[PDB]
């Protein structure tokens, strides 16, 4: 019974670790999007140029 | 009568088997996976807050 369940903790160790990356993608392209400010986006309002 | 000297045998045997060099490390990780979606979670309200200008 102790070798059953440390026989689970390398899945659940794993998909976490699978996880963390699959977040940052998330992390990575919510960055394009945070690029802009709130007054940039006030900047382009005005067509200014 | 339980042996005097086996019950704090017994007890300091307790002592040095816990968890507790682990657990405070095992909270630390939750907390600083708490921290990264606070930490994001502030870039959301600076975010949505912007977009509902």
């Amino acid at each position: 019974q102790k070798t059953e369940l440390q026989s689970d903790i390398d899945p659940k160790t794993e998909k976490r670790n699978k996880l963390d990356a699959d977040r940052e993608k998330i992390i990575e392209s919510q960055d394009v999007i945070r690029q802009n400010n709130i007054a940039d986006m006030f900047k382009d309002f005005i067509p200014s140029a | 009568a339980q042996g005097l000297q086996p019950q704090i045998s017994s007890k300091k045997k307790l002592m040095d088997d816990n968890n507790l060099s682990t657990t405070i490390k095992d909270l630390q990780s939750k907390i600083d996976e708490k921290n990264k979606e606070i930490d994001q979670f502030q870039k959301d309200y600076n975010k949505y807050v912007g977009l509902a200008f």
